[PDB]
Order: C-alpha cells, then sequence, then structure tokens
C-alpha cells in the first residue's frame, strides 16, 4: 500500500547547479508507453 | 490528509523497509504522477485516501482527486530546472538546457540527467516555477546514459 510524504516547494532556484547536455534523438513511442531509439 | 501544494515522495512499505517508488506534484488539490509509479493504485496521505481520477498508460501519466491541472509548456529555447527528489536524499534543483525527442507525431523536450528509478515523477520547471512536465519516462542512449522526455498532460 502506497503513501505520499511532502518533500518541498516547487520553486525556481537562482544559482542552481547547471549540468546536462541537450541531444536531438529520433524516438518512437509504443502502446505500452515505452520509448525506443529509432535507427 | 495533506493537500498542500508542492513536491511529494511516493513511498511503499510492501518491500524491505520504506522504499521510494516515485515522486509527484500536488497542485490545486490534485496529485499528479507517472503511471508506472503507482500503476493506477490508490494512495494514502496520512489518514486520508487519494483515488485515481484520470490515467493513461501511453502518456504514462495519472492524476488523483481531480482532472490533470498542469498546463505549462517548454518554450523550445530556454533552460529549465529539474526539481529532482531522489530516494533518501533532499529535493534538489538542477538547471539544464533540454534536447529534443523527434517523433512521428511531433517534437517533445528532453532532459539528459541521470537519476535512480525512484526519482520518476519529479517536476520540470520554467523560470516562473510553473510545472512544464514530469521527468521519468525516457530512453538509454548508445553511451549508456539516460535521457527523459519532458512529459506533460492535457488540461481539459
Ligand atoms: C532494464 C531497462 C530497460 C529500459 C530502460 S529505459 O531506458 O527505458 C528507462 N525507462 C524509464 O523511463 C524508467 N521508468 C519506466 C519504467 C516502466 C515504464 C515506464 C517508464 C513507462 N512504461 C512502463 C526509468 C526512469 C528513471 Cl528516472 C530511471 C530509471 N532507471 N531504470 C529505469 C528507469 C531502463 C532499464
Amino acid at each position: 500500500d502506497m503513501y505520499i510524504e511532502r518533500a518541498g516547494d516547487i520553486t525556481w532556484e537562482k544559482d542552481a547547479e547547471v549540468t546536462g547536455n541537450s541531444p536531438r534523438l529520433d524516438v518512437a513511442l509504443d502502446e505500452s508507453g515505452d520509448f525506443s531509439l529509432v535507427e | 490528509g495533506e493537500t498542500t501544494d508542492g513536491v511529494y515522495r511516493v513511498m511503499t512499505r510492501r518491500l524491505l523497509g520504506s522504499t521510494q517508488v516515485g515522486v509527484g506534484v500536488m497542485q490545486e488539490g490534485v496529485f499528479h504522477t507517472m503511471w508506472h509509479v503507482t500503476k493506477g493504485a490508490a494512495l494514502r496521505s496520512g489518514e486520508g485516501r487519494l483515488d485515481p481520477y484520470w490515467g493513461d498508460v501511453k502518456q504514462d501519466l495519472v492524476s488523483y482527486c481531480g482532472p490533470w491541472k498542469l498546463d505549462a509548456a517548454w518554450d523550445g529555447l530556454s533552460e529549465v530546472q529539474l526539481l529532482a527528489v531522489p530516494p533518501g536524499e533532499r529535493a534538489k534543483n538542477i538547471q539544464t538546457l533540454p534536447g529534443i525527442f523527434k517523433t512521428k507525431d511531433g517534437d517533445i523536450g528532453a532532459v539528459a540527467l541521470d537519476y535512480p528509478a525512484g526519482t520518476s515523477g519529479s517536476p520540470i520547471l520554467d523560470k516562473c516555477g510553473r510545472v512544464i512536465g514530469l521527468y521519468g519516462n525516457g530512453v538509454v542512449i548508445k553511451n549508456g546514459s539516460y535521457v527523459s522526455a519532458i512529459t506533460q498532460g492535457k488540461r481539459e
């Protein structure tokens, strides 16, 4: 049996750690809601 | 139970100890999370019960107590923040520039940040703090890293 616990406010933080790249991927989405890379 | 706006952890006492299976957003009395986190099952908030209202396996989304409320969208240009809530760790804002998932039905924003499976449902924000989608449904690229779609629902 699942339950929820508060973890914080939803706010934009100025001066947060900036990381991660921005790739352009060819993807497909199936009936089960699962993504796959199209090649 | 608790209906205050904010980010929440989705926990389960069905395995060893208490285990974080996902994350969700409480907004306008509606809890929003990813379908694969709860599988559409009922949630508990202290004493109160939360019953599913709308859900869809293909979109991989589900709402509790009312219709989907989150309608903001990525502008295709500016940086965003992932308010990542990882298991056993404090909520943390990570700023990134999203990439693109190009599909047969259109382009979707994508965040290339790697986190444990229990982080599924963590919100993605714009500069105004508006929830533009949830993190947790994506793919593994040829170098083994994880890229998640910016998954947003429709507000009726
Ligand atoms: C062995 C294996 C195969 C494929 C992958 S993947 O690249 O497709 C990652 N998939 C996810 O997006 C996943 N959540 C998920 C789970 C079930 C379903 C849905 C989504 C929607 N339909 C059902 C998730 C999210 C996050 Cl944040 C961290 C994670 N680590 N591993 C998983 C995973 C990973 C692993």
